[PDB]
């Protein structure tokens, strides 16, 4: 990376104003002659007791464990920006009643208890506790700042320059921020996106944390500078509680995280807006999911087919090529749904066009992959070239709707091209019916979409983004609205997908660009990453960091952009990437070919063997993925998160649960022999899922690893489904029979759900088109029974396998399901192993039945 | 009195079964030799006839999986993917 091309915190006059103020008495007081109590909120004036501006203090109960602090000016110049589109509802309030009153200081029951916050006036501050226990404080520091607006227009407050670029600052200096202080808080996570730690590191003696949507070239590793995304929520965990902070604010943001018993103070500083911060209090950090789901919603259901692996690379030449890739993929018995087309594909970077010479049938290519019933994903950037004969430049141009400069005239980017102004509700529409059939000429069915650049990457911009003083929807500065602007580019796309179907089709847009609330657009990547073993590694906190805050369909290029992988690092990596969200291989222009029949049979094999356990692991995936949609939980988890109360793996980042159920350590060192593998839980016991081989919690086992190794546990107490017939794609195997992976708790008990459904519609929502199973076990008996009877489903599936781990030898199993008489089955069973096999239940995977094994 | 048929066995010897287990779409053998009309082993094989034509073998996993692997389209017997007959 060139750090130079990219500010730091002294280089953002707002940031250095800011984090020039030092820990102190707060000169914010809070008038409680003005505070004034509502059914849904409290209302009071604060003062700056040097400046004398008046603010208002707009503090709030919220249902299900929050608070919401918004702070305004009293009497502005003019209005500032307050975050649309992110939030999903009008949070639902709790009252607020005085339960104590003085000259300093006000105490809030919020309810019927025992939540409570006690306001103090001089200075200002706020505390949050459950009865006795302090959770958090507001200000405590004294480090609240906010920059009143002054009449329009010391060093960089107004114009300030940046290299070349100056941004004439209108409005000069506005930014706001406030401090948070998290007594017996010790390990915090979030605020994606950056190529560092899951757990956060103090920012004390170097920079703060930045959130500022940019393209970094050649981005590297352990450090704080501010990729292509933003989320600005912030988890604390320890044994006793957890925590959440989420700073509704879409400027530039710079985050300051201090150590102090054991205490972490949070400050957040960003460029304008107001101060909008939700509290989420927990107590279990599934208790801060379900809250922040109710805040921004829940992840979007994936079509069965993008949680299958995608092949791509910058670029696939022609339709011949594709072809042959295609083919190459059935010639060599490897899976794929996917194959993807880069910016080569169009007429020289005119999206939603064809070049004629390498794609001059796209519909006829497109026929061929639907008859192999596989999928192709086109990349369409939000950025168009200026070209009088360009349709789509045309139109933007012809009806105002892209982003201005100040003297009002469109902006351009010099290499030019010009911005549409996504933050146009009526924009964002003519984006979306642009993607109809009719419309979007060469296009089908089975093409998906890719948003890229949408930070928006501008080269020849300030940091390679846009102008701050660039002019949005209703007047906005682009300064204001920066980190929502890609968001924007992928709710439009995907909202064009939904509606070329008529409503019924699932929409699957990957995007580079996010901010809170994106996980209801699609996936996300971490951008152009490298082909080294420390970006492999990484791969692991950057998805975890972004499973946290809502945003489960993660991946990273599988092998890295940059450069070319040894065959050994592209082996582990796809073995890595086949146990993430988003698996997709990916390769810069420079790069060597790389699809996976090109390496030697030894590597072919461990790669072929690692895309079988993905697609046989389908049902598995597709069932978190359900449960992220309808409860917020994350589908990738750090191993805290299911051992809360184990300090050992608060920091572990070379390790992850997919759900309850599988814990995965991939190997991620050249020539490595064997890996560390903490297996945590009391009185917990893990199978390792290759030899059935049982391990008791808590312990560090060292596992020996061959090329072929990927080393996952199932975890006692579940159930995992499997389709064990590995076909081309998921569209061939989406009605096939399932395999249930019983594996006994030390109780002898187990369960697991399965949803199912079309594997791409709306219809599970619509027509309640679905199945949601629960399996059971429990004494000897295994049961099917409905998890959710609202949804039925007509289906061909059926239980064809139960191999069930931590079993005796049975002297009978039998079978019992309404509408036929008791069956017995044939079972094999292992006795070094304790593995149980039963031969073909039969059963339809749509009716309740049970399994007993007999010991007779 | 009535003479009974014997049982199959597995061309590689690991098991014996009756034969309402051939091709029963559930692999009772190693080799996969019980199930070649079906998608049920993951080491079988399905054979094209062809009829007038060069005969071919394709993976079982392309048994009834919608995609037409066989000229004769054979392979999709119960998919709903209605192969046409294209060795000419
Ligand atoms: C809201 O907060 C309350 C209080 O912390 C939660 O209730 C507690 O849940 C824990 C388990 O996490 C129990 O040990 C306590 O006994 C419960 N306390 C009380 C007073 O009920 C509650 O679960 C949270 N609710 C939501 C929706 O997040
Ligand atoms: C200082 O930088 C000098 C070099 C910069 C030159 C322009 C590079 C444009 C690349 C755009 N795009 C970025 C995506 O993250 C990739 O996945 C994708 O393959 C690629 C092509 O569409
Ligand atoms: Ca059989
Ligand atoms: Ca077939």
């Amino acid at each position: 990376v060139d750090r130079s091309n990219f500010k730091t915190c002294d280089e953002s006059s707002f940031c250095k104003r800011q984090r020039s103020i030092r820990p102190g008495l707060s000169p914010y007081r809070a008038l409680l002659d003005t505070l004034q109590l509502g059914p849904d909120a409290l209302t009071v004036h604060l003062i700056h007791e040097v400046t004398k501006v008046l603010l208002v203090l707009e503090l709030q109960g919220l249902q299900k464990n929050m608070t919401r602090i918004r702070i305004d000016e009293l009497e502005p110049r003019r209005p500032r920006y307050r975050v649309p589109d992110v939030l999903v509802a009008d949070p639902p309030t709790a009252r607020l009643s005085v339960s104590g009153r003085d000259d300093n200081s006000v105490e809030l029951t919020v309810a019927e208890g025992p939540y409570k916050i006690i306001l103090t006036a001089q200075p200002f501050r706020l505390d949050l506790l459950e009865d006795r226990s302090l959770l958090l404080s507001v200000n405590a520091r004294g480090l609240m700042a906010f920059e009143h607006q002054r009449a329009p227009r010391e060093p960089g407050a107004w114009e300030e320059t940046f290299k070349t670029h100056s941004d004439s600052k209108p409005y000069g200096p506005t930014s706001v921020g406030l401090d948070f202080s998290l007594p017996g808080m010790e390990h915090v996570y979030g605020i994606p996106e950056h190529a560092d730690s899951l757990r956060l590191k103090v920012t004390e003696g170097g920079e703060p944390y930045r959130l500022y949507n940019l393209d970094v070239f050649q981005y590297e590793l352990n450090n704080p500078m501010a990729l292509y995304g933003s989320v600005p929520v912030l988890l604390a965990h320890s044994f006793h509680r957890d925590l959440g902070i989420f700073w509704l604010n879409a400027a530039e943001t710079w985050v300051d995280i201090s150590s102090n018993t054991p205490q972490t103070d949070i400050r957040w500083m960003s460029e304008s807006g107001i101060i909008d911060v939700f509290l989420m209090l927990g107590p279990s950090v599934f208790d801060v999911f379900r809250q922040y789901a109710s805040l921004t919603g829940t992840q979007a259901l994936p079509p069965l087919f993008s949680l299958g692996y995608h092949q791509s690379r910058w670029n696939y030449r022609d339709e011949a090529d594709v072809l042959e890739v295609d083919q190459g993929f059935d010639d060599h018995n490897m899976p794929c749904d996917v194959i993807w087309l880069d910016i080569e594909h169009a007429d020289g970077k005119r999206y939603f066009t064809w070049d004629p010479t390498r794609f001059p049938q796209p519909l006829n290519m497109l026929e061929h992959l639907a008859s192999k019933r596989r999928k192709l994903v086109a990349i369409v950037d939000p950025h168009i070239k200026v070209d009088s004969g360009y349709r789509v430049h045309e139109e933007l141009r012809n009806h105002g709707l892209y982003v201005k400069t100040r003297d009002g005239s469109d902006y351009e980017g010099w290499c030019s091209a010009s911005y549409p102004d996504f933050t146009n509700p009526r924009m964002r529409a003519w984006w979306s019916n642009m993607f109809s059939f009719d419309n979007y000429e060469g296009s089908a069915p089975n093409l998906y979409v890719w948003n890229d650049m949408n930070e928006p990457s501008v080269f020849n911009g300030p940091e390679v983004t846009m102008l701050k003083d660039a002019v949005h929807y209703g007047g906005w500065e682009h300064r204001d609205i920066h980190n929502i602007y890609g968001l924007y580019v992928h709710m439009a796309t995907a909202d064009g997908l939904i509606q070329r179907s008529g409503g019924i089709e699932r929409p699957f847009v990957l995007s580079r660009a996010f901010f809170s609330g994106s996980q209801r657009f699609g996936a996300v990547w971490t951008g152009d990453n490298t082909a080294e073993w420390d970006h492999l590694k990484i791969s692991i906190p950057m998805c975890l960091s972004l499973a946290l805050v809502g945003l489960s369909f993660c991946g990273a290029d599988v092998g890295g952009f940059f450069k070319n992988p040894e065959p050994e690092l592209l082996v582990r990596w796809y073995q890595m990437g086949a146990y993430q969200p988003f698996f997709r291989a990916h390769a810069h222009l420079d790069t060597g070919r790389r699809e996976p029949w090109l390496l030697a049979s030894q590597y072919q094999d461990a790669i072929r063997d690692a895309l079988f356990q993905r697609y046989s692991l389908l049902p598995f995936w597709y069932t978190l993925f359900y449960q992220a949609h309808k409860e917020g939980f994350p589908v990738m988890r750090p191993l805290w998160v299911q051992y809360p109360e184990d300090m050992s793996t608060f920091s572990i980042e070379d390790q992850f649960m997919l759900g309850d159920a599988l814990l995965i350590h991939p190997v991620s060192d050249a020539g490595a022999h064997g890996v560390q593998v903490y297996l945590p839980g009391q009185e917990e016991v893990w199978y390792d899922i290759q030899s059935y081989q049982k391990h008791h919690g808590p312990q560090t086992l060292y596992l020996p690893v061959t090329l072929s190794s990927i080393p996952v546990f199932q975890r006692g107490g579940t159930i995992v489904p499997r389709w064990m017939r590995v076909r081309r794609s998921s569209d061939c195997m989406k009605d096939d029979p399932i395999t249930l992976f019983v594996a006994l708790s030390p109780q002898g008990t187990a369960q697991g759900e399965l949803f199912l459904d079309d594997g791409h519609t709306f219809n599970y929502q619509t027509r309640h088109e679905f199945l949601l199973r629960r399996f059971s076990f429990s004494g000897s008996t295994l049961v099917s029974s409905s998890a959710d009877p609202k949804g039925h489903l007509e289906t061909p599936i059926w239980i064809e396998r139960v191999v069930i781990m931590g079993a005796g030898k049975p002297a009978a199993v039998v079978l019992q399901t309404k509408g036929s008489p008791e069956s017995r089955l044939s079972f094999q069973h292992d006795p070094e192993t304790s593995v149980l096999i039963l031969r073909k239940p039969g059963v339809s995977v749509a009716s309740d039945w049970s399994i007993h094994l007999r010991a007779s | 009195f009535y003479e009974e048929s014997k049982p199959f066995t597995c061309l590689d010897g690991t098991a014996t079964i009756p034969f309402d287990q051939v091709n029963d779409d559930y692999c009772d053998c190693k080799d996969g030799s019980d199930e070649p009309g079906t998608a049920a082993c993951p080491n079988g094989s399905f054979h094209c006839t062809n009829t007038g034509y060069k005969p071919l073998y394709i993976l079982s996993s392309r048994v009834n999986d919608g995609v037409c692997d066989c000229c004769d389209g054979t392979d999709e017997y119960n998919s709903g993917t209605v192969c046409e007959n294209t060795c000419r």
